[PDB]
């Protein structure tokens, strides 16, 4: 894929949820119509989400050490990747996969 | 045990990372000259006066191996996987070998 990451002939299936329509009081004698009365409705709840990653370990004989991602944001007012006063989530850096190195 | 023309040993340097083990394994080449030309020196700090740079003791013809720094048995590499992964390290068994003498 052009924006990257796994093209996949049979992706993950989509999962699609809808609250059921509960309908509201029905008239008392009878109407051919069609029905627009509901009782407005949502739902919550939790979802868990569990996945399994194949990994290739990295095999190097490289004598001088590596380029690693490590944290380097310094001194800030929140925690980098975590919650700021206010509670919102701050991931301000891209975070690519390719730091180790290999020959070609 | 071996003859004039064959090698008494091979040449290993690697590091190999099992569970919670790492072996570490490197070999060296050693010159040795003859020290003190096959006698025993008492050496001391001689005329000083100073008592503290005063010594005393002996020089041997012997020599002797020293390998008691991590850079002996460590690539920096292996330092790097060493020291972002793991909490703690200790030793725990050695061997060492004199070979193709």
């Amino acid at each position: 894929p052009n924006l990257g990451g796994f093209g996949l002939h049979n992706p993950p299936p989509q999962v699609f949820i809808k609250n059921t329509p509960v309908p509201a009081d029905p008239p008392v004698e009878y109407v051919h119509q069609k029905w627009n009365s509901y009782i407005t409705q949502y739902s919550t709840g939790q979802c868990t989400v569990e996945m399994v990653w194949e990994l290739r370990k990295e095999n190097s004989k490289r004598w001088n050490p590596e380029i690693q991602f490590t944290s380097n944001f310094s001194n800030r007012t929140s925690i980098m990747f975590a919650p700021n006063e206010t509670g919102g989530y701050v991931e301000d850096r891209l975070i690519g996969t390719r730091y180790l190195t290999q020959n070609l | 045990a071996d003859g004039v023309g064959n090698a008494s040993g091979n040449w290993h340097c690697d590091s190999q990372w099992m569970g919670n083990t790492v072996i570490t394994k490197t070999t060296r080449t050693w010159v040795l000259p003859s020290y003190n030309n096959h006698i025993y020196k008492a050496i001391t700090s001689g005329t000083s006066q100073d008592a503290n740079v005063q010594y005393a003791g002996y020089s041997t013809p012997w020599g002797y191996f020293d390998f008691n720094r991590f850079h002996c048995h460590f690539s920096p590499r292996d330092w790097q996987r060493l020291i972002n992964n793991h909490w703690g390290i200790r030793p725990k068994s050695l061997k060492f070998k004199i070979f193709n003498v």
